This record gives C-alpha cells, sequence and structure tokens, in this order.
C-alpha cells in the first residue's frame, strides 16, 4: 500500500505540471 | 467544397506518421514519387517510403499532402518533427483549421502531449480531434480505451475545449481511421476520416470585430482628418463611429468620431470589407491626434491596447541573434503598422523549434534558433490582440540593429 500513496504522490506531480502548464500558457 | 488545413500533434512515437500514412493508403492518395518508386505493394513497405522520403528531406509542411472527403478538401500542412515545424506555426505560414491529437493506448497522456495541446490552443486552433492509437496492442479493450480518453478529456477540457470526438484507432492496421473496425463494437462514433469530413469553415474575419491599422493620415483641406489603412476585420461603413488606440489612452480623452466618407483607389465606397485598402474621412479628430501605427475599432470593441504599465505574453522563434539574449534585451517590436521599443522582462519557457515541447523553464538565455516563451514590457503603448482571438493584430516582428531578430505571437495580456 506504499504503492498506492507513491501511485497518488505521482498522479498529483502530474497535475502539478499540469497547472504549471496553464501559468505558463495563461 | 471547403478547403481545410490540418496539423497532427501528439508524443513523439505515438503514431502521428502511421496515421498519416494510413489515411494516405486507405484513401489511394499515396505521393506520386512513391508511385514511381514502385514503377509488393503492402501498408509496410509504403510506410518505409514515407520514411525514406522524410530522411531524403521532404518534410510534411513541404509535401503538403492533400485527400478529398465527401465534403471537404483536406490538407496536411505541418507536425511536429522537421527543423521549422515551430516557426511555421508561429509566423502563420502553417495556419490549421483543426488539429488531430494522437495518444497511444499503451502509454496514455504524456507530458509532451499536453505540451502540444497549449500550442494548439495558443495558435487559435477551435477544432481538436482525438485519436486513441495503437488499440491493437491492447487487444482492442474498451477499458484502456475509456481510461485514456478520461486522461484526455480532463486534460482537453481544462484547456477550454469540449465535445471533441475520441476515436479508438489502429494506424497500423487500419482499425477506424478510413475503414470502420470490426474489432471494436463497443465504439459507435466516427472514423478519423469522417471527423475529418466534419470540421467546421473557419470563423470569418468579416465577423471578427473591426480592426483598421493605420498606414498614414492626411488632412486635406475643406474635408479635414482622413486616416489610411487597411481593414483587417470586421467592416467599416458611412456612418459608424470609430475609435483610435492607442490615440485614445495616450490622451486620455476618446479619439474617435464618425465616418463621414470612405474612399478605395481614390472613388467612393458605402461600406469596406476585410482586405480594402481605404480612405476614410473622420469628424472631430484632429490630423494631430492620430497616427502611422494607431489602429482603429467600433467603440462596441476598441482595439486592445497594452500601456507601459502592463506587460503581454508572446512565444517567439529567434531568427537571427547568435549571443545570449537575456532578461533586459530591448529591442524593437514591429506589428501591423507600429514600431516600439520593448524590454524582455522574464523568458518563462524555452522550447525545442522542432516539436513545440517544453526544454527548459526559466532559462537564462535564448539564441539564433531557440524558441522561448516570453514576457514583454511595451516602453511606449502598442494595439497587439492574441494570436487566438485575432491572429491579423497577433504577430509581430523583432528587430534590431537593422535585422530581423525573432518573429513572436501573442498569447495574453497582462493588465498592470
Ligand atoms: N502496432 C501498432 N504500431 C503502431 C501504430 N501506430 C504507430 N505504430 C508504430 O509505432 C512506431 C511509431 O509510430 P510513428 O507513426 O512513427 O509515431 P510518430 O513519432 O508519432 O509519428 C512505429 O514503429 C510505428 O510502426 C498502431 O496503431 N499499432
Amino acid at each position: 500500500e506504499k504503492k498506492e500513496e507513491e501511485e497518488k504522490e505521482e498522479e498529483v506531480s502530474e497535475e502539478e505540471a499540469l497547472a504549471g502548464l496553464s501559468a505558463l500558457f495563461g | 467544397k471547403p478547403h481545410v488545413n490540418i496539423v497532427f500533434i501528439g508524443h513523439v512515437d505515438h503514431g502521428k506518421s502511421t496515421t498519416i500514412g494510413r489515411l494516405l493508403y486507405d484513401t489511394g492518395n499515396i505521393p506520386e514519387t512513391i508511385i514511381k518508386k514502385f514503377e509488393s505493394f503492402k501498408f509496410a513497405w509504403v510506410m518505409d517510403r514515407l520514411k525514406e522520403e522524410r530522411e531524403r528531406g521532404i518534410t510534411i509542411d513541404v509535401a503538403h499532402t492533400k485527400f478529398e472527403t465527401p465534403h471537404r478538401y483536406i490538407t496536411i500542412i505541418d507536425a511536429p518533427g522537421h527543423r521549422d515545424f515551430v516557426k511555421n506555426m508561429i509566423t502563420g505560414a502553417s495556419q490549421a483549421d483543426a488539429a488531430v491529437l494522437v495518444v497511444a493506448a499503451t502509454d496514455g497522456v504524456m507530458p509532451q502531449t499536453k505540451e502540444h495541446a497549449f500550442l494548439a490552443r495558443t495558435l487559435g486552433i477551435k477544432h481538436i480531434i482525438v485519436t486513441i492509437n495503437k488499440m491493437d496492442m491492447v487487444n482492442y479493450d474498451q477499458k484502456v480505451f475509456e481510461k485514456v480518453k478520461a486522461q484526455v478529456e480532463k486534460l482537453l477540457k481544462t484547456l477550454g475545449y469540449k465535445d471533441f470526438p475520441v476515436i479508438p484507432t489502429s494506424a497500423w492496421n487500419g482499425d477506424n481511421v478510413v475503414k470502420k473496425s470490426d474489432k471494436m463494437p463497443w465504439y459507435n462514433g466516427p472514423t478519423l476520416i469522417e471527423a475529418l469530413d466534419q470540421i467546421p469553415e473557419p470563423e470569418k474575419p468579416i465577423d471578427k470585430p473591426l480592426r483598421i491599422p493605420i498606414q498614414d493620415v492626411y488632412s486635406i483641406k475643406g474635408v479635414g482628418t482622413v486616416p489610411v489603412g487597411r481593414v483587417e476585420t470586421g467592416k467599416l461603413k458611412v456612418g459608424d463611429v470609430v475609435i483610435f488606440e492607442p490615440a485614445s489612452t495616450i490622451f486620455h480623452k476618446p479619439i474617435q468620431g464618425e465616418v463621414k466618407s470612405i474612399e478605395m483607389h481614390h472613388e467612393p465606397l458605402q461600406e469596406a470589407l476585410p482586405g480594402d485598402n481605404i480612405g476614410f474621412n473622420v469628424r472631430g479628430v484632429s490630423k494631430n491626434d492620430i497616427k502611422r501605427g494607431d489602429v482603429a475599432g467600433h467603440t462596441d470593441k476598441p482595439p486592445t491596447v497594452v500601456r507601459t504599465k502592463d506587460t503581454f505574453k508572446a512565444q517567439i522563434i529567434v531568427l537571427n541573434h547568435p549571443t545570449a539574449i537575456t532578461v533586459g534585451y530591448s529591442p524593437v517590436l514591429h506589428a501591423h503598422t507600429a514600431q516600439i521599443p520593448v524590454r524582455f522582462e522574464q523568458i518563462l519557457a524555452k522550447v525545442d523549434p522542432r516539436t513545440g515541447n517544453i526544454v527548459e523553464e526559466n532559462p537564462q538565455f535564448i539564441k539564433t534558433g531557440d524558441s522561448a516563451i516570453v514576457v514583454l514590457r511595451p516602453m511606449k503603448p502598442v494595439v497587439l490582440e492574441p494570436v487566438k482571438e485575432i491572429p491579423q493584430l497577433g504577430r509581430f516582428a523583432i528587430r534590431d540593429m537593422g535585422m530581423t531578430i525573432a518573429a513572436g505571437m501573442v498569447i495574453s495580456i497582462q493588465k498592470g
């Protein structure tokens, strides 16, 4: 279940990346 | 039949070339050089020959391959993977009606997938068609399709698109590219070629708000002030009230008046249309109040002004500056009829000229050949519009020391 936490963390990181793109192209 | 231009986007290896190839192959629109090469004819051999043409230096922009559908003429005008990809999109040499965004079923949406989607929104491409490719490599499974579709929906909705098709394809075997698949009964939407057939005609310049960049201004004895310029968008009528920017902003009062008369080739008109080179007599406007580089619009939707206390954000391609460009660079920006000094305030991202992928956030410097996202402050007020809204007023060149440093397109304006 450490694996589940890591998947979520990585998923959120990718959402943060999307937000960085929204800011860059905003 | 209306003509429509398309671009292919998506992560390297997700299947852009293969999908184009499959479109060409299954419609029999094989390039002539390949037909001659041939003089066994399987899809795989054709892909090899399209690849070989690419390696000989025939790039998609140059090949500008075309096919016909029942309601369209379709030109494939560009795709990432060649030296001038970003330059063509920025300069407007390649203008796309739609983007086909290819996402592999095996990998899902990747960081570069999202970057190309942003590039598409930035350019003003209103119509997206997503393919979820390599369906054959995931056993034509609906669940896999549905999981990637949800990723894609989440990305494109965040960007502001809506109701784009999402089509499961195998460019390699052909499923849902031109021929309806028999391996995916669970899908009932359009094939890629059907979705291409339904790309709507582009919004007409006449339907955008009026913009007339002023080239020159006359003051004729017993007639008054007569600016001269080209109608870029919208339409101008005798009787209309027009306002001039940045004249109005600089003077802190409306520089505006009623159009007494219009003329092209020294002959009277009652209305001017996009592309017309006109003179127009405006009452109540003094010769001194307007000048080259002003822009006229209706009072309804006045031309957007970037003041010295504002910034704007642009994507550029560096054409000629072999030494480092760094924050504080202060060349001259030329757009429509204006020229103003501009300062580079931030370089937010360095961008791969071949693909439109981001190379680096907040780079220290850029050079010839780099693309970049930049924040610029005008040192005198200037009319600019985001290219995605009014492209005719969204592109510009940067000049310094007699030469052309860069070409750019306006992303957004920051009111300061
Ligand atoms: N099995 C399978 N392979 C594919 C498909 N689409 C592309 N490929 C293969 O994947 C690799 C990359 O495809 P390509 O069209 O070059 O991707 P691009 O880099 O996006 O243009 C090539 O080796 C293709 O043969 C597909 O639908 N199914």
